[PDB]
């Protein structure tokens, strides 16, 4: 909000200079070689980047960077004029970060093509940069409203050849600019109109429907004699079908043709007298046909007229209709300025899964005094701040629950914002044909679709209600091989102020958790003397979960380094005081003490047993103790306790669970490692039920072969 | 009238500055924009 | 998977409801040449007797199935496999690359959704002179 | 005006410099 | 125009020396008579 206000004020105060002294504008350009050792109106900046673990890249907080796409000149008058009035945004960029240090990115997309993001980092590292800020999904979301698009491709003898290929590519690219909130259908007409795909009325612009439409338009042919009076009468009928779901606003028609002589006044006077359906006409290809009629249709029916003469103009001439579409929200005043969050997508600067809030910026030159309204109906650009899913996961701790319990959040379209089965990969669209720009949209029902309960729960959360539902469901195991029929309790509530709805899944046995005591400095001593690197000889190899306990403590992929760092930390300071997680450390050491006492007192009595290969124990609290020394190397399980498939499997079963090993794999088979059987530890404190640990046995294969 | 831009989209000389994209089959490459005269032109009586 | 080793007995077990099966689609998966289909099997009768006859390839094999009470295992004993030839039609449980649901049928019965209610699509103050024909 | 090294057909005459070469490229 | 009138819309564009319209046909015939690139035009006719 404050960034948009400052940008509007500064742009209102700007003066349209047309002459620069070759050194008057100063910026970084974020794409130049750091060592040129060497322009029309600009002076470059040589900045200093040190490091930042918050981003992974090298950043500089002294100034913002500018990204000007390759196609657009870096020294034209309009670009320099924008650079001046956008230089003022740097102070606000700094101020916002000063208020909240956790801000990741603060981007300002511009209607001319350049973007300014605050933490100055070089652009991404076959290296031709095709990035254009005016096509990214957040900009498209913030520049207009959901549309009802019907592309009306023209197939005819004339459009055969190069024009057909240009039409195909243009339709594909313009389809790429749609969003999940938008509905689109593609039609074609030589002499009688017909749908190009199996869709007949309108389909949501998902990542699948768009692919189907792209294939259908790529399998098109050119024949016959053009008839506009039928194609338009067909498009207008498909824009009147209300039996299906649609955005119900911004009804717009796209005509992709080359040129003709029929303007079809009767069809427009029949269907569109009140002018509620916009018409955009495109003259694709290099030809000599009469472009007059299509310009007239674009003028009478509210719209704009484009020309695509080559491949290089497709992107620009297909990304501009949002400028026309954004006029009514500009004229609405300070009422269309609402922060709107996009879908989950991979950041362009290699930051993972992020979501972006967008706020449009209006051109308000001559607004205080009532003279200027000629060009005051177009947006300057869309502001944007990125918040990572890691912050939202941080806001929802999961270590006081059982591994089977988790959170998840759903947007009104049904897609998950948080869910344990959501991973940083693009959504598949189909079978990979032989021989990162798409959003990661995964529906909630793509976890384990249950007709009876998980559909009504999803429909209730989408509606924005709160309730509880205890039911017997089917859960898929983490290794994606087993299914349990467990009991879960879905609890949900809306995130008021926004549209997301949060829910919490909890089984019955996870309604209580063990909270460790403060104990004393003596307890820390002998609870820490158990898990030393030289000490897991009579206690068995000891694991530790890479959960962030202390701020200085760093997570490591290799478990030995984490064990050493944890030992040195717990030795060097007390757990609670130095701004660390007291509960996590206290429970980890309590588990360490309990497990060490168990292994010594019971397992140390019998060194070797006829049928067992390894005695292991995993406890909620991130510790694992495989008693045999040589068997510790065969432990292929995740050191994180809350991500062990066998632990989660054994938690849902009141009996012994047998885990089948892997076949034809490079790791050790079930002849030197054994067969894993696990049982969930059950305790009754007071009358309450608790399952804080799972123990098990690795069965020798040969002994059971000779016993069978 | 025998002046052409390496990027055909930019009609005038002041526009023909920067980088522009070529879309040839199975590749995308970027080259400079150049304001050039045709090899054979009509500028004086000798060139004609 | 026992389907790969002895497909006929597994198919008969599923038919007499020994191992229930129900499949899911994995959308975030990578392929070597992508949506991927998955399958998991489990118990659905919580009983023990489980006696039947295969009648496989005109070479009937009587089989008896008993489940260990405390554990989650089942003991199935068939007459033979090699002696009685049968069709194989291997019953794979591994993930296989395949197309997802048919989009046409899916859009015939769309899921529930709530689109945004705010929209600005018309206003009498908007200027329509910028048509693009006269501007070039 | 196709760039240098792009596939060309001589009848087009669109090549920026010279003409469409023997090998079929500008 | 009867033989090659409608089949020079290739995937690389319509050649300038096409037989689509009458003024275009005259120039293509005139160019062949002068003998300049008559083989390239013939290649288009064969490919069409
Ligand atoms: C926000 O809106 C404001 C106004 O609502 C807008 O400011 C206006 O910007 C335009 C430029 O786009 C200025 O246009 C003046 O008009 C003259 C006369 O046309 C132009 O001089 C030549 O114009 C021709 C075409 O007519 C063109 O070749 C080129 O622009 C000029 N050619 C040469 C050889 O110089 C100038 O562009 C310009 N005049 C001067 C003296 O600069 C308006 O004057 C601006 N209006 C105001 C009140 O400042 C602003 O750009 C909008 N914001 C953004 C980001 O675009
Ligand atoms: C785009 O470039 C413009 C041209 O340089 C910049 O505008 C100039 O900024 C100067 C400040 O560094 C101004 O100098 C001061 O202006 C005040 C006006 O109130 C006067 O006292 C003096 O001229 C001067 N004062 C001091 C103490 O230096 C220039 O007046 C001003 N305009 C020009 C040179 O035409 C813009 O800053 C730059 N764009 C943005 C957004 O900053
Ligand atoms: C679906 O849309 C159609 C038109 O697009 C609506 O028109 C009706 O269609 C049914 C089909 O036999 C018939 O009742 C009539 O032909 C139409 N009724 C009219 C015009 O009043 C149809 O009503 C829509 N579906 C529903 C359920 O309303
Ligand atoms: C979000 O805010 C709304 C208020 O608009 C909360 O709804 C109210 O909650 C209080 C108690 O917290 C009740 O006394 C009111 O009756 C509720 N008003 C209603 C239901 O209209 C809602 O609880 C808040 N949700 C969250 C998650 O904070
Ligand atoms: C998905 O798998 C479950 C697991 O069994 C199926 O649930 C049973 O399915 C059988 C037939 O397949 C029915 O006779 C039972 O009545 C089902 N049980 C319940 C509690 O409904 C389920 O049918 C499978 N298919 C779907 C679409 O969910
Ligand atoms: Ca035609
Ligand atoms: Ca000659």
């Amino acid at each position: 909000v404050r960034l948009a206000l400052e940008a509007e004020k500064v742009q209102a105060a700007h003066q349209w200079r047309e002459d620069f002294a070759s050194n008057e504008v100063v910026y970084y350009n974020a794409k130049d070689d750091l060592d040129p050792e060497k322009e029309p109106g600009s002076q470059r900046i040589k900045p200093v980047f040190i490091e930042d673990a918050n981003f992974g890249r090298q950043i500089s907080y002294q100034h913002a960077a500018v990204h000007i796409p390759t196609d657009i000149y870096e020294g034209s008058t309009i670009v320099l004029n924008e650079l001046n009035w956008t230089s003022a945004l740097d102070e606000v960029f700094k101020k916002n970060r000063e208020e909240d240090p956790s801000l990741l990115w603060q981007v300002f997309g511009s209607a001319t093509g350049l973007a300014r993001y605050y933490p100055a980092s070089p652009w991404v590292d076959n290296k031709i940069d095709l990035y254009d800020v005016r096509r990214r999904p957040w900009y498209i979301q913030g520049a207009a409203s959901p549309k009802d698009m019907l592309i009306l491709v023209d197939v005819s003898g004339s459009v055969s050849g190069l024009t057909l290929k240009l039409i195909r590519t243009s339709v594909s690219e313009m389809l790429e600019t749609l969003s999940d909130d938008d509905f689109v259908n593609v039609a074609s007409f030589n002499s009688n109109a017909q749908d190009v795909s199996c869709f007949q009325h309108l389909v949501q612009a998902n990542v699948r429907n768009k692919k189907v439409l792209k294939d259908a338009v790529n399998n098109i042919t050119a024949k016959g004699i053009t008839d506009y009076k039928k194609g338009f009468s067909f498009a207008f009928e498909q824009l009147l079908n209300y039996n299906v779901s649609r955005a119900n606003c911004n009804k717009i028609i796209m005509l992709f043709t080359d040129g003709g002589e029929e303007r079809a006044q009767e069809i427009f006077n029949k269907y569109n007298k009140d002018k509620k359906v916009r018409v955009f006409t495109f003259s694709v290809g290099q030809h000599n046909y009469d472009r007059g009629p299509i310009q007239w249709m674009a003028c009478e029916n509210k719209g704009y007229y484009y020309e695509i003469p080559s491949i290089g103009a497709i992107r620009i001439n297909t990304q501009e209709y949002l400028d026309v579409l954004g006029r009514p929200m500009v004229l609405a005043g300070d009422k269309a300025k609402q922060v709107q969050w996009t879908n989950v997508y991979l950041d362009a600067l290699e930051l993972g899964l992020v979501i972006t809030g967008t706020l449009p910026v209006f051109n308000i030159t001559g607004q205080f005094e009532n003279k200027t309204n000629l060009k005051n109906q177009l947006i300057l650009g869309v502001m944007g701040v990125d918040v990572s899913l890691e912050d939202i996961k941080r806001l929802t701790p999961r270590f006081t629950l059982c591994p089977n319990g988790y959170y998840f959040a759903i947007d009104p379209n049904g897609y998950v914002l948080l869910h344990p089965n959501l991973q940083p990969k693009p959504i598949g669209v189909g079978i990979p044909t032989i021989n990162s720009q798409e959003p990661v949209t995964l529906d909630f029902l793509d976890a384990e679709l249950e007709n009876d309960i998980k559909v009504e729960i999803r429909n209730k959360m989408i509606d924005g209600e709160s309730g509880e539902k205890t039911f017997r469901t089917l859960v898929k195991s983490q290794d994606e091989r087993y299914i349990d029929k467990g009991n879960r309790t879905y609890t949900w509530t809306p995130v008021n102020g926004t549209d997301y709805s949060l829910a919490l899944v909890l089984p019955t046995y996870s309604f209580y958790y063990i909270k460790a005591k403060l104990e004393e400095t003596i307890t820390q001593a002998r609870y820490s003397e158990t898990l030393k690197p030289d000490n897991f000889e009579e206690s068995g190899y000891t694991f530790i979960a890479p959960r962030d306990y202390c701020n200085d403590l760093k997570i490591s992929d290799n478990n030995t380094e984490f064990l050493l760092n944890f030992n040195e930390f717990i030795d060097r300071k007390t757990p609670n005081n130095p701004s660390c997680n007291a509960d996590l450390i206290n429970r980890v050491l309590l588990d360490a003490g309990f497990t060490n006492e168990l292994v010594q007192n019971y397992w140390s009595k019998q060194k070797n047993i006829k049928g067992v290969k390894a005695r292991f124990v995993v406890t909620d609290g991130g510790i694992t103790r495989v008693y045999p020394k040589e068997a510790g190397e065969n432990w292929q399980e995740n050191p994180e306790t809350y991500e062990d498939s066998f632990y989660k499997r054994s938690l849902d079963n009141d009996n012994y669970v047998f885990t089948a090993p892997y076949f034809n794999k490079s790791g050790p088979g079930a002849y030197e490692s054994g067969i894993m059987v696990s049982k969930a530890v059950e305790i009754y404190i007071q009358g309450k039920l608790l399952k804080p640990a799972v123990v098990g046995i690795k069965i020798d294969v040969n002994s059971w072969i000779e016993n069978f | 009238k025998f002046f052409h831009c390496t990027d055909e989209s930019k009609e005038f000389e002041k526009d023909c500055r920067g980088k522009y994209l070529l879309y040839e089959k199975n590749e995308v490459k970027a080259r400079d924009r150049e304001w050039k005269k045709y090899e054979f032109h009509y500028d004086n009586v000798l060139w004609a | 998977f026992f389907g790969e080793i002895d497909p006929s007995l597994m198919r008969h077990l599923v038919n007499i409801s020994v191992y229930a099966f129900n499949k899911s689609y994995d959308y975030q998966s990578v392929c070597e040449p992508c949506i991927t289909e998955q399958t998991q099997y489990f118990f659905d009768n919580d009983s023990k007797s489980f006696s039947g006859v295969l009648d496989c390839g005109n070479c009937s094999r009587i089989f008896h199935g008993e489940k260990l009470m405390n554990t989650n295992l089942i003991f199935i004993m068939v007459e033979s496999k090699g002696t009685c030839p049968c069709d194989t039609r291997l019953l794979i449980q591994a993930e296989q690359t395949s197309d997802g649901p048919n989009p046409c049928d899916m859009v015939k019965q769309p899921r529930y959704r709530k689109g945004p209610d705010v929209c600005f699509d018309n206003n009498v103050l908007e200027d329509y002179t910028d048509c693009g024909g006269v501007s070039g | 005006c196709k760039g240098k090294g792009a596939p060309c057909r001589k009848t087009m005459y669109d090549c920026c410099s010279g003409s469409c070469g023997r090998r079929g490229k500008c | 125009m009867q033989l090659f009138g409608g089949q020079f819309n290739f995937d690389e564009g319509t050649p300038p020396t096409n037989f689509d319209t009458f003024p275009a046909a005259i120039m293509t015939v005139f160019q062949i008579l002068t003998g300049e690139d008559w083989n390239e035009v013939m290649y288009d006719g064969i490919k069409s």
